[PDB]
């Protein structure tokens, strides 16, 4: 069961927003 | 509340798609169709807000498109037929979006199907809610995207492919028109906005509104799948079923009838594509009838099933009532809907055997899908005070309601296509319900009999029903296919209402026929369609396991091998379609790749060229020997001539024959 | 340059490429091919161009109302 | 060149190379490769286009006949 | 059952990780950084575009007729 | 005509349920009790029965 | 059953079977993400949104409650 | 969790038992032949498999329905395709 | 060689008759005489006849073919097959930059 990082892709389109 | 309608769905297409990993399986499920659900409960509180009030809303964002006359803008404006439009649209997309949790369970890839369905929904209100035509076709153009990437869900079948290239191609053939008759729209008002367009409208040239009319028309075709751009839809079926509910079914070949409706103020101003939109659809709704009896795919037949209820609504606006083209469109979406998705669940109960020759007996093995699918065929052949009956039985009132030759034409044309819907209704609901077992031990083998020593635990799984996720759409779908007409048959038909008062719905004064419809029909053609649905559904019935030989005997009458053929092979239109139009068109371009782009342009170009001028070079080569002799007679030669030249006063044509002719000399070898 | 993916390349389909590659040697000038040549190098564009000939500033839709015509020629 | 013919018609339970395809891995193929393959327009064999043509006039003729 | 999201991201195994090449520091930093930069420096540009001259005028041209009721009644 | 004895008449004359075959029991269990002309039209119209009696409540 | 596949391929939509360990956490904050800007879609809407008819005092819209073409008007005709 | 020895031979067994032209229910095991050990021709063991596949839901094609002619062989030609169910 | 082959048009014929006619009742019957003309055949020796006698049958078959015939779902042509094929080569990729 390994875990998923939000990921820098979810800060690069939110942070964009 | 107008511009999260809009944003809401896209919203989970986009996390679903692109964060599906980060969501996993459950999540992405849990977003989109939350997406969904709050979006319809928008759309729901939107139709009172602008509907029952008469209150339209305009939003403007910015601008798309400016350049000169032409101001295209990112812009959204609700009127009575927007509204009407998105209850069908969002309230079935959430439905399907939670019959496809149970539905798409077992397949890997979940996260690319949910947002696929959250992006077509997006798409289908794009369109709905745009100020202009331009706004319009981004919705339209994205619809078609969406429809190829679930047709082509399962990529790794050649079927699949195929048929999304149809698709894909099909509507394409459509946009071509479409987008020709919005060029004409720019040309003629210098603007494509619906306020603009429509106020003008009257006062524009009556050809230019035939030639606005017409491709508003072929594109309205293709997407509506009429007569002639119709084979698309069919092949759509190829993908998973939740997909041809939504797409197939009650929303996309929707969007064709709604720009007729939503042009209905062009389009009042021009009976000529009236004429053309009252035959199309007449065509159309018996062509479908007729290849749905001789289909052997349950899919295939509810396919045909809502191309002859589209040209039911194409046929009526046609007669000019636009009304009851939206009451019949949107009663039809929540009928057809369950029609699919209880076909569905039968799929889903037998091993996805989709022939009717493998079902029968399944009523006492599906008891709530055989009832809806009751429900929903009762809806479609529209048995009396059902949601289905008031919406096409007064089409059909109102097409000999037009006391004209045309209108009393397509009633008759239009009363074989309720015949041999009927009869395609008793053929669904009997060969896989009612008629005996035409499958195999593994679809009815109960647990009750034993049949088994040691392997009584599995084996056994005899066509069980769904679970709450798959059946609690179906029950839903059920309410409005017995109540949703009545209810709101004021709204739509009544005989005086004001909803769309927006000049959302234009008629005009000149051919409205609803006066003649309720009071100037004879009772009996009133009640026509009812005689002659009882008795052709008892007769379907008694040539079913009460005679049943007749139909053995037709099937094998030489006569009767080659109708049955002729129909069940679709009017023999695709095999013309391929031999004649793609293979003709790919034999084309093989004509300009072999003998053109690598044949004579080369050979007539740089590679003759090329040959020719080494050819040359070297005969000029040979008469350098390196003998003095023979260069003191060159020069002797050219010494000479040149005295001929000047001397002579010959006429200088003659110095360019002789050169050419003797590079002509020098090109012949030796 | 740099190395590649291991590829079973077949023998008929690279000797097919290698055919098309090389078909523009072989053309001539035979009596179905300069009749095919013929008719999509002139008679089509001629047609084309004919058409658009005669109906260049024939129609306009700019502004017609009902009363004015979509010939202006 | 070997014959054209689609690769629709050949046999879907032999033994192929390519399954998929319907192709073994030396087999020759035609100047049409690309537009003979499985992935390409279905050939309908049911009937003849002169017959074909004929059984769609007969539904002409019988939809003008309700129209008289 | 569900698996665990799977894969190796720019072909990168999970014992290793991303090498750069030499062209990361130029694209992000240089090309991108420098098109970020530019769009906020875009949302201060002034206008120069003909419509927004003309609209201003034909605004006025309009006002001296039935249509655009203007502010001042000179 | 037709050296092969295959006549498409007799062949239609041979659409029925035969009187003897050798495939009856394995066969037979289609046309039971489950699969009846009765039990598999005994719902039919699912609820119709219990309308019928709540109908004529209602008109009395 | 369950198609096999490989482990090295990425996937942005996740994959075959792909359910992170963590789904209900990463759901949650995209969640407030879709809430977060479908809000500021909302603020949007409610200065933009125009119409030319007012809606009865007596009558249900929602819209009354935030839509500022509407809300200022009703405290405009409470002035008399 | 697929198809399973003792699930196929059990539904296999029931069903050549309904002919009414095998020697016997007691004569057919695992390794009963068509035509040596039970009761059949030519001719009709061709409708067995064309039984065989109807009750399978799969397709035998010709060149394969010709190796099968014992009991053994159609137990594990089942086995071998996964399309079974 | 003529006996193979014979016995395939057999099946072809049976599976035929049930394409044709839906209702397992029926094509019981059906079957019941196409098995009939086999077994009226079966003492037939010639190599002449016998070549013969299988073209014919192949026109009959062709004669009342059905305009679409049944096909389980997994099978080649059938509603479910080629859905969703595995990948072929389940092995990593060697290491090679690109
Ligand atoms: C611009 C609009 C674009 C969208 C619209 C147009 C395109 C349409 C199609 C889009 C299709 C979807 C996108 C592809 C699939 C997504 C999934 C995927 O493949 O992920 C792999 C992967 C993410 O997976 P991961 O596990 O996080 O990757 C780990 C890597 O090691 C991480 O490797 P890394 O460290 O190399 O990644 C960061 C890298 C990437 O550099 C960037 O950040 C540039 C990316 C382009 C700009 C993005 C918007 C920037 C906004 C700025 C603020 C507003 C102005 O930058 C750096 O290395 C340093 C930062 C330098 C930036 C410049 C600094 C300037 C300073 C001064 C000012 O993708 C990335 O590497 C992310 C960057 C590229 C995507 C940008 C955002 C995409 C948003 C998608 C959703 C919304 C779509 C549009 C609406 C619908
Ligand atoms: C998929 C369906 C498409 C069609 C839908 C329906 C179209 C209906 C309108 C068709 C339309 C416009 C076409 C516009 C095309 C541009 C836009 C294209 C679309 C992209 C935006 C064709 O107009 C043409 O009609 C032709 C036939 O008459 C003639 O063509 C030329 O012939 C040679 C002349 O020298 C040239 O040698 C040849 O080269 C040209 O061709 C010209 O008259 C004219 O150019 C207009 O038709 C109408 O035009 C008017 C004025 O003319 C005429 O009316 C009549 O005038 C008096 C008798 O004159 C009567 O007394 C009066 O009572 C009546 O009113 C009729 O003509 C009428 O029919
Ligand atoms: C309107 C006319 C438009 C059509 C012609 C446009 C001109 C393009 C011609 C290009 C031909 C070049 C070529 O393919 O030869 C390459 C070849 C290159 O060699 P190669 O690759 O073909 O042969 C291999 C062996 N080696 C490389 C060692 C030589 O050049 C030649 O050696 C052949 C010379 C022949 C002369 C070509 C005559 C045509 C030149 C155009 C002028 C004609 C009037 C203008
Ligand atoms: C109009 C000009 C059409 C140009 C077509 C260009 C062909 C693109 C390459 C063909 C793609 C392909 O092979 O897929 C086959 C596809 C699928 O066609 P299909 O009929 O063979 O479908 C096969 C699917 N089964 C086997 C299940 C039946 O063919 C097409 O793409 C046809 C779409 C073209 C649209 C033609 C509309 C007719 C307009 C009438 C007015
Ligand atoms: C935009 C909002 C929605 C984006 C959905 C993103 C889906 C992600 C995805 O498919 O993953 C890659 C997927 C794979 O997802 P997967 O999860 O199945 O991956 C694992 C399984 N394998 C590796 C076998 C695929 O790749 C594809 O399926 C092929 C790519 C084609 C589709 C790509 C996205 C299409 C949508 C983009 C917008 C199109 C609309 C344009 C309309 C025009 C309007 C006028
Ligand atoms: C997806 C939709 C994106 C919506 C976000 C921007 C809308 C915000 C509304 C706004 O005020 O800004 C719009 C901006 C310019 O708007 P504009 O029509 O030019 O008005 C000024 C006329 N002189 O126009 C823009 O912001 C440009 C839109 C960028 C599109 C790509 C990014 C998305
Ligand atoms: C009427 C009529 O004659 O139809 C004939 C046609 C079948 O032609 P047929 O002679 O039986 O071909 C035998 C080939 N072995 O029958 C057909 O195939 C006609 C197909 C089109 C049917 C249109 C709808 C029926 C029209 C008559 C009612
Ligand atoms: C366009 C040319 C198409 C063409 O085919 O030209 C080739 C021509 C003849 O060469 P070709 O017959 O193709 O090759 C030899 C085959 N045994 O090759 C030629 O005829 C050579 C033409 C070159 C003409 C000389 C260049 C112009 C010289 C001044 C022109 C005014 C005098
Ligand atoms: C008024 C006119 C004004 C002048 C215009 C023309 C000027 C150029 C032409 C005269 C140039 C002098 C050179 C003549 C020459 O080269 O002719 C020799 C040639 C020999 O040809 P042949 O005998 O076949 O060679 C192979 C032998 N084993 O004889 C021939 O075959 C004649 C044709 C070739 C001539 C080529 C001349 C050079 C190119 C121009
Ligand atoms: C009309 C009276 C029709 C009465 C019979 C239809 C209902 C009985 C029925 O169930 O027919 C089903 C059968 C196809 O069923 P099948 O898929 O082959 O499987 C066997 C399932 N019973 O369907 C058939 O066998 C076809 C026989 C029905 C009659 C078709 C031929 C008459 C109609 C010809 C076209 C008429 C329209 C002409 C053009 C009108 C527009 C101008
Ligand atoms: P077993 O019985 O398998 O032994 C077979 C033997 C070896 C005897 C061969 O059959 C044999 O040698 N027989 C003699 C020569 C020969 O090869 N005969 C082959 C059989 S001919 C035959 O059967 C003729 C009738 C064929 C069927 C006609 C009808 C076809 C179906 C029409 C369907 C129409 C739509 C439903």
């Amino acid at each position: 069961n390994v875990e998923e990082p939000l990921g820098a892709a979810f800060y690069i389109a939110v942070g964009g927003i | 509340m107008y511009l999260s309608i809009i944003i809401l769905p896209l919203l989970g297409s986009v996390v679903s798609g692109f964060f599906g990993r980060k969501v996993g399986v459950s999540g992405a499920q849990l977003i989109t169709c939350s997406s969904v659900i709050i979006t319809t409960i928008l759309s729901i509180i939107a139709f009172f807000e602008v509907g029952f009030n008469n209150i339209p809303v305009t939003i403007n964002i910015f601008r798309w498109i400016d350049s000169e006359w032409f101001i295209i803008n990112w812009g959204f404006q609700y009127d009575s037929l927007t509204v009407s439009m998105l209850i069908p649209v969002l309230i079935i997309s959430s439905l399907v979006h939670i019959y496809s949790i149970s539905y798409m369970s077992s397949d890997p890839h979940n996260q690319r199907f949910f947002s696929y369905l959250s992006l077509f929904t997006f798409m289908m209100i794009i369109l709905v809610t745009a100020n202009n035509y331009l706004l319009m076709f981004v919705g339209w153009e994205g619809v078609g995207v969406c429809s190829y990437l679930l047709v082509s869900f399962w990529f790794t079948r050649i079927a699949a492919n195929q048929s999304s290239i149809s698709a894909f191609l099909t509507n394409r053939v459509g946009d071509c028109f479409l987008t020709v008759g919005m060029f004409a729209i720019l040309w003629s008002l210098g603007n494509l906005d619906y306020a603009t367009v429509f106020s003008l409208a009257p006062y524009i040239n009556s050809n230019v509104v035939i030639i606005i009319g017409i491709c508003l028309l072929i594109g309205a075709m293709a997407k509506s799948s009429q007569v002639g751009l119709h084979v698309w839809l069919p092949m759509a079926m190829e993908g998973p079923t939740p997909v041809s509910a939504l797409i197939h079914a009650a929303t996309m070949v929707t969007a064709g009838v709604y720009l007729l409706m939503r042009s209905s103020p062009l389009i009042e101003y021009s009976s000529t594509v009236l004429l053309l939109c009252l035959w199309l659809g007449a065509i159309t709704t018996v062509f479908s009838s007729l290849i749905g009896l001789f289909q052997q795919d349950i899919k295939k037949v509810i396919a045909y099933s809502t191309m002859s209820q589209l040209g039911m609504m194409v046929l009526s606006i046609g007669l000019s009532s636009y009304n009851i083209a939206l009451f019949h469109l949107v009663n039809h979406a929540f009928y057809k809907a369950l029609l699919f998705l209880g076909a569905g669940s039968v799929i889903h109960a037998v091993a996805d055997n989709q022939d009717f020759r493998k079902f029968g007996g399944l009523i006492s093995y599906l008891p709530l899908t055989y009832s809806v699918m009751l429900i929903a065929s009762l809806s479609l052949v529209a048995f009396p005070f059902m949601t289905g009956f008031y919406s096409k039985d007064f089409i059909l009132e109102s097409a000999y309601g037009q006391f004209s030759f045309s209108g009393v034409a397509v009633y008759i044309i239009a009363t074989i296509g309720a015949i041999f819907t009927t009869l395609y209704s008793v053929k669904v609901l009997y060969l896989t319900f009612l008629s005996n077992p035409n499958g195999p031990r593994t679809y009815y083998r109960l647990a009750i009999d034993n049949f088994f020593s040691a392997q009584a635990i599995k084996s056994y799984k005899p066509a069980h029903e769904g679970d709450f996720f798959l059946t609690l759409p179906l029950v839903i779908l059920a309410l409005f296919s017995i109540f949703f007409g009545f209810i709101t048959k004021d709204i739509f038909i009544g005989l005086g209402s004001n909803f769309f008062v927006d000049n959302s719905l234009f008629i005009h004064p000149i051919h409205e026929i609803m006066i003649d419809t309720e009071f100037a029909v004879p009772v009996l053609f009133k009640l026509l369609p009812f005689i002659f649905t009882i008795s052709f559904s008892v007769i379907a019935l008694t040539l079913s396991e009460l005679l049943s030989e007749l139909v053995i005997y037709f099937k094998f009458s030489r006569f009767g091998y080659n109708i049955f053929g002729f129909f069940n092979q679709r009017f023999l239109i695709e095999f013309f379609y391929n031999k004649y139009i793609t293979n003709l068109i790919l034999n084309l371009g093989g004509q300009i790749t072999k003998i053109l782009d690598k044949g004579s342009i080369e050979l007539f170009g740089p590679y003759g060229l090329e040959r020719g001028l080494v050819k040359l070079s070297k005969n000029i080569s040979s008469l350098s020997t390196s003998h003095v002799t023979t260069y003191a007679l060159y020069i002797l030669v050219g010494f000479i001539l040149y005295l001929i030249y000047n001397n002579l006063l010959l006429d200088y044509s003659y110095l360019l024959l002789i050169i050419i002719l003797l590079l002509l000399l020098m090109m012949i070898g030796e | 340059g740099l190395q590649h993916y291991k590829i079973a390349m077949d023998p008929a389909l690279v000797r097919l490429g290698s055919m098309i590659s090389n078909r523009y040697k072989y053309f001539r000038w035979t009596k179905r091919t300069a009749l095919v040549s013929f008719m999509y190098v002139v008679v089509v564009p001629s047609t084309i161009g004919y058409l658009a000939y005669k109906t260049d500033g024939l129609w306009d839709l700019r502004a017609k109302r009902r009363g004015d015509l979509i010939s202006e020629r | 060149n070997p014959p054209r013919i689609k690769r629709q018609f050949r046999d879907p339970h032999a033994d192929w190379w390519d399954k998929q395809e319907r192709r073994n891995f030396g087999e020759p193929v035609h100047e049409d490769h690309d537009i003979l393959g499985m992935f390409s327009p279905y050939e309908y064999t049911w009937i003849t286009p002169g017959k074909g043509l004929f059984q769609i006039g007969l539904f002409i003729a019988s939809f003008l006949g309700l129209c008289y | 059952q569900y698996d665990p999201p799977t894969g190796w991201l720019w072909g990168v195994r999970p014992g290793e990780k991303y090498q750069n090449e030499g062209w990361e520091g130029p694209f992000f930093y240089g090309f991108w950084g420098s098109l970020i930069v530019f769009a906020i420096a875009y949302a201060y540009k002034p206008d120069t575009s003909i419509q927004t001259w003309a609209l201003e005028e034909a605004r006025r041209r309009l006002e001296a007729e039935g249509i655009l009721e203007d502010p001042n009644p000179t | 005509p037709n050296i092969t004895g295959f006549d498409m008449r007799e062949f239609l004359r041979h659409t029925k349920t035969p009187t003897y075959d050798p495939w009856e029991r394995h066969e037979a269990w289609r046309y039971t009790g489950r699969f009846s002309r009765f039990n598999r039209f005994k719902g039919a119209l699912p609820g119709f029965g219990i309308a019928t009696v709540a109908f004529t409540a209602y008109c009395v | 059953p369950k198609i096999p596949y490989p482990k090295h391929v990425w996937s942005p939509a996740g994959g075959w079977y792909a359910q992170p360990a963590n789904w209900k956490q990463n759901t949650a904050i995209f969640g407030l993400v879709i809430f977060g800007i479908t809000a500021m879609v909302w603020k949007y809407s409610a200065e933009h949104e125009v119409r030319h008819k007012m809606p009865e005092p007596d009558r249900f819209y929602p819209s009354r409650y935030w839509v500022k073409q509407i809300k200022d008007y009703e405290r405009a005709q409470k002035e008399k | 969790e697929g198809l399973q020895k003792v699930e196929v031979y059990e539904r296999i067994k029931s069903l050549l038992a309904g002919f009414d032209k095998v020697n016997d229910p007691n004569n057919i095991t695992e390794t009963a032949h068509f035509a040596n050990d039970l009761g059949l021709d030519s001719l009709d063991t061709v409708e067995v498999v064309m039984a065989i596949e109807e009750e399978f839901s799969i397709e035998i094609p010709d060149k394969d329905a010709d190796q099968i002619h014992s009991v053994d062989k159609a137990i594990e030609y089942i086995l071998r395709q996964p399309d079974a169910h | 060689s003529n006996r193979q082959a014979a016995l395939s048009l057999y099946r072809r014929a049976l599976k035929l008759a049930l394409d044709w006619t839906v209702h397992r009742n029926l094509w019981r019957g059906q079957a019941l005489y196409i098995r009939s003309l086999f077994e009226k055949n079966r003492n037939v020796t010639d190599p002449r006849l016998q070549r013969a006698l299988l073209k014919e049958t192949e026109k009959l078959l062709e004669k009342w073919k059905h305009p679409d015939p049944y096909c389980p779902p997994t099978a080649p042509g059938g509603s479910k097959y080629e859905r969703n094929l595995p990948v072929p080569n389940l092995e990593p990729p060697p290491p090679l930059k690109f």
